[PDB]
C-alpha cells in the first residue's frame, strides 16, 4: 500500500487544522484500519486514531473533543481535522496502516511537519 | 498502559551486539513490536509480536523476552542499524510507544 | 349475567382502577427498571467493536433477558393473593372464568408487562449504542415484551392455584436458575451430550436471548482492521457477528430469529391454558 | 459468669446443636449443592480445550461463584429469626456479646458455609475436569469457601439487627445483581469508563471469580494445533489462558491470586465488624 | 455436521469450466476446504478458508459461495485436473469430508 | 514436514491394530496437532481424530472406545491402536498434520493399507 498525506504547514492557534492521507493500493473500505500518529519535535510518539473500513473511529483519549477523522471512499481519502490547537501540536504528523491480524502499525505515510504558531 | 524504555541511550560499537530492554506497565503478552526510526522518516516495522521479524530486513535481529520485559538483541550491530528504536504494546487501545533509544557510535 | 364482554370489561376496570389505585408495587418496580436502566446504559455506554465487543454485547442481552425472567417472579403474586376473594367471587357466581382470567391478564399483565421493556430497549438502546435501525428497535422492543410475558406466563402457570407465595416462589427461582444456565452465555449450548442437550427447548431465556443476538449481532464486525469475510491465516478469530451467532449455534436464516418468537407465543399460550385448566379445575374445590 | 470460652464453647453447643436437630435447613441445602453439583457435572462434563473452551470454563465458574454468593442470601435468616430470643437472652444477661456472636458464628455460618463448598469442589471438580494437580483443587475449595464466608458476612452486615427478613432479602439481592454484573463474564471490566471502574472493588464475585479463574486458566491452553506462544498472524486469537486472564484484566503474577484472598478476608472482618458493632449499638435497644 | 457433496459424478471434456457445489448441513461460515486426490495418493490440500488457494497450484481454480451453497469452479479443465475432489468442513470436530466427486473426460 | 508411518498390513477381527508414523520435521511437542485420518475402499473419507502438541487428544465420536493415539517423544512417534476391529475397518490409513491458525491439514503420510480379516 502506498500513502502520501498534504496539507497545510502551519496553523494559527485556536483554529482547526485539516490533513488529507490519499491512499494508492487499497481501498480504504475494503480491509485495514487507517491510521493517524502525530510525533512531538523531537523524540516522541504518539498514537492519535484510526477509522477502520467500516467507518467506526477510535480516538486516542487524550484528544477528546478535538481529533476527528473523516472518510473520502471514492478518492480513497481519509482526513484529520484538529481543533483548538496549540503550539504543544506542533509536531511531524503521519498516516499509518494498521493490520489489526498482525495488529501492527505496518505501513506509514512520510510525513509533514505541522507547526501552530501566531 | 505505558512503557518505559530505559534506558535512552546506548553507544557501542560497530559489529557487536546490543540489548534494548522495553519494560510495559502492565502484562502485554507478546504484543510488543520495534520500529527503527532513522533520522528523518517514519518508523518502520521491525520485531511484531516481540519474536517475529518482517520480511525485508538482515535477520540479525531478534526479540526475546515475555513477562512484562522485552528485549531486541542485535548481534554484529552495523552502521544502518544506528537510530532510533520505539518498543510499542498494541495489547489495548491507547497504543502507547516507547521514550525511544538512540544508538551512538563509539 | 352479560355474556363474556361487558364483565370483562367490568372486572378488569375493577383491577385496573385497582393497578392505578396502588402507586406502590407500579411504580416501585418502575423506578427500579428505569434507574437500572440508567446503571446499565452507564456501564456499557458506547460499545466499541474492539476484541471486547463480542462479550460486552453479549453481556448486556444477558442480562436483560434474565432480568425480564426474574422480573416476572413477582406476577406469581397476583393470583395468590386474591386467591380467597378468586374463591368467595366464584362460589357467589359474579363471572364466568374465562371473562375472570382474560380479564385479570388485561388488567395487571398485560400493561405492566409492557412498561419495563420498552422502558429499557428506550433508555437502554442508544445509550449502548446498539443497531441504529428502526426495525431492530422494533424487535427488540416486541422481543423483551414477548419474553416477559411468557416468563410470567410460566409463573402464573407455576403459581395459579396455591395458597403460599414462598414455596411456588423458590420453585420457580430454581427453574429459571436451570433455564439460565442454557441460555448461549454459560454453557455453549453445541457441546452439550445429546442425551440432555435436548432440553434446550425447555429454556425460554434461550429464545429471548437467542432473538435478542440475532437481530443486534448479525450486520456487525469486531476485529478493527480485519474485514474477516472468507477469514484466513486468522481461523478462531470470531471476527463478526455471524461467527459468534454460528459458533453459538444459531439459525442465522431470518427464519430463525422469528421463530424463537413463535416459540414464545406457543409457550404463552401453552402456560395461560396450564393456568385456565387449575382455575377450571380449582374454581370448586375453594 | 465464666470469662470468655465457656461460654462461647457452651452457646454454640447449643445452636450447633440445634443445627444438627434441625435436619430441614440443613440438609434440604445439602441435597440441593449436591444435585446441582450432579447436574453442573452432567452439563459441562468433560471440558474440552476446543475453541468452545473458554466460554465453557468460564462459564461454570461464573456460575459457582454467584452460586455461593445466593447461597448466602439464607445466613440473612439467622440473626433475625432468633431476635426476639437474642435481645431477651441479653437484657438478662447470659452471656458476653462478643462471646455470643463468635459462639453462633461458630455454630451455623462456620460448618455449614464448608459444605457446600467442598461438596462442590469434590463432584465438579472431577466430572468437568479442571486441573489435575492437587493444590489447584485445593486453590478452588479454599476459595469457594471464602467466597462463601464473605458473602455471608455482607449478608450478616446488612440483616444483623432488623426484624423482617424480606426487605433485607430484597436489598441483598439487589446489591448481589450488583455485584454480578462487575465480575469478570459480564462487563469487561477493563473497558469501563473510569468514572465508575473504580466500584468493580465493592463486589466479592469478582475476587471469586477472579480467583477461580486464575488457578485454572493459568497453564491452558484453546486452540487446538495452535501452540499461541508469541503468536503470529492469528492476533486477536485468545488461544492461551494467559490471553483471556489479561484481556479479562487480572493480574497473572502469583500475587494477583492471593490478593484476591486477602480482600476476601478484609472483607470478612469488616463486615463482621459491622455486624458486631450493629448487635453493641442495639443490644440495649432491644 | 455432514457435508452433501451433490453430484458425484461430472463428464466434462478437456479445456472447460466445471462446477462443483458441496452443500453442507448447517453453516460452516467459510471453513471449507477443497482436496484433491488423485488414484492413489494422498488428499492434498487444493482451496484453504473457500476462497483462498494454497501456493503450487495453476491459479486456474476458484472458490466460491457462503452461507451454506459453497462451490469449486475450474476454467479451463485441463488433464491434470481429474481427479476426486473433497470438500471438507473444519469449522468443528468432527471434520467430515463430502462424499468425493469423481471427473470423467467426455 | 515429512511423516511416514508403518505396521501390520492385516490384522485378526475382533483384536487391536498398531500404527506408528514417525515425523521427521518438527517435534511432536513443538507446534503442530497431529492427526489420523482412514480412508474406506473406493471413496469415502473419515477424519479419525488427533493429539495435539500438549497430549490431549480428540477423537472421532463414530470411534468412541475402539481409537486410543499415543505419542513417543522422544524418537517423534505417535501410535494408533484400533481395538475391536471389524472388516469394515479395511481401509487405507494415513497421519496427517494439522496447521491450526490455517486449519487445514497441510501434510499427510503416504498411507498404508490395513484389512481386517479373517
Ligand atoms: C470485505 O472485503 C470484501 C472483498 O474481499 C468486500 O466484499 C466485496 O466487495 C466488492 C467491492 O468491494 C463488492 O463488489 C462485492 O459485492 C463484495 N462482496 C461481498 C460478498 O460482500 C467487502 O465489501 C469488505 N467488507 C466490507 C464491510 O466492506
Ligand atoms: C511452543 O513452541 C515453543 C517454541 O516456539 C516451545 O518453547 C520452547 O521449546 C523448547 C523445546 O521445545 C524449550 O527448550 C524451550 O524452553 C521452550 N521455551 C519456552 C519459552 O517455552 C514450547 O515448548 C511450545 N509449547 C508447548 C506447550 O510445548
Amino acid at each position: 500500500v502506498q500513502l502520501q498525506e498534504s496539507g497545510p504547514g502551519l496553523v494559527k492557534p485556536s483554529q482547526s487544522l485539516s490533513l488529507t492521507c490519499t491512499v494508492t493500493g487499497f481501498s480504504i473500505t475494503s480491509d485495514y484500519a487507517w491510521n493517524w500518529i502525530r510525533q512531538f519535535p523531537g523524540k516522541k510518539l504518539e498514537w492519535m486514531g484510526y477509522i477502520n473500513f467500516d467507518g467506526g473511529t477510535t480516538y486516542n483519549p487524550s484528544l477528546r473533543g478535538r481529533i476527528s477523522i473523516t472518510r473520502d471512499t471514492s478518492k480513497n481519502q481519509f482526513f484529520l481535522q484538529l481543533r483548538s490547537v496549540t503550539p504543544e501540536d506542533t509536531a511531524t504528523y503521519y498516516c499509518a496502516t494498521f493490520y489489526g491480524a498482525k495488529g501492527t502499525l505496518d505501513y506509514w505515510g512520510q510525513g509533514t511537519s505541522v507547526t501552530v504558531s501566531s | 498502559i505505558v512503557l518505559t524504555q530505559s534506558p535512552s541511550s546506548f553507544s557501542v560499537s560497530l559489529g557487536d551486539r546490543v540489548t534494548i530492554s522495553c519494560k510495559a506497565s502492565g502484562y502485554i503478552l507478546n504484543r510488543l513490536a520495534w520500529y527503527q526510526q532513522k533520522p528523518g522518516n517514519a518508523p518502520r516495522l521491525l520485531i511484531s509480536g516481540a519474536t517475529s521479524l518482517e520480511t525485508g530486513f538482515p535477520s540479525r535481529f531478534s526479540g526475546t523476552g515475555s513477562g512484562k520485559d522485552y528485549t531486541l538483541s542485535i548481534s554484529s550491530l552495523q552502521t544502518e542499524d544506528v537510530g532510533t528504536y520505539y518498543c510499542q504494546q498494541y495489547w489495548s487501545t491507547p497504543w502507547t510507544f516507547g521514550g525511544g533509544t538512540k544508538l551512538e557510535i563509539r | 349475567t352479560t355474556s363474556f364482554c361487558h364483565q370483562l370489561r367490568w372486572v378488569s376496570k375493577r383491577s385496573f382502577k385497582n393497578l392505578l389505585g396502588n402507586p406502590q408495587a407500579s411504580i416501585a418496580q418502575i423506578i427500579v427498571t428505569v434507574v437500572l436502566g440508567l446503571v446499565i446504559g452507564a456501564i456499557y455506554f458506547g460499545l466499541k467493536n474492539d476484541s471486547t465487543g463480542i462479550q460486552n454485547r453479549a453481556g448486556v442481552l444477558f442480562f436483560l433477558t434474565t432480568n425480564q425472567c426474574f422480573s416476572s417472579v413477582s406476577a406469581v403474586e397476583l393470583f395468590v393473593v386474591e386467591k380467597k376473594l378468586f374463591i368467595h367471587e366464584y362460589i357467589s357466581g359474579y363471572y364466568r372464568v374465562s371473562s375472570y382470567f382474560l380479564g385479570k391478564l388485561l388488567s395487571d399483565l398485560l400493561p405492566m408487562r409492557m412498561l419495563p421493556s420498552i422502558i429499557f430497549t428506550c433508555i437502554v438502546y442508544f445509550m449502548l449504542g446498539l443497531k441504529p435501525k428502526a426495525d431492530a428497535f422494533f424487535v427488540m422492543m416486541f422481543t423483551l415484551m414477548m419474553v416477559a410475558y411468557s416468563a410470567s406466563s410460566m409463573a402464573l402457570a407455576i403459581a395459579a392455584g396455591q395458597s403460599v407465595v414462598s414455596v411456588a416462589t423458590l420453585l420457580m427461582t430454581i427453574c429459571f436458575v436451570f433455564m439460565m444456565i442454557f441460555s448461549g452465555l454459560l454453557v455453549n449450548l453445541t457441546t452439550i451430550a445429546s442425551w440432555l442437550s435436548w432440553l434446550q427447548y425447555f429454556s425460554i431465556p434461550r429464545y429471548g436471548f437467542t432473538a435478542l443476538q440475532h437481530n443486534e449481532f448479525l450486520g456487525q464486525n469486531f476485529c478493527p482492521g480485519l474485514n474477516a469475510t472468507g477469514n484466513n491465516p486468522c481461523n478462531y478469530a470470531t471476527c463478526t457477528g455471524e461467527e459468534y451467532l454460528v459458533k453459538q449455534g444459531i439459525d442465522l436464516s431470518p427464519w430463525g430469529l422469528w421463530k424463537n418468537h413463535v416459540a414464545l407465543a406457543c409457550m404463552i399460550v401453552i402456560f395461560l391454558t396450564i393456568a385456565y385448566l387449575k382455575l377450571l379445575f380449582l374454581k370448586k374445590y375453594s
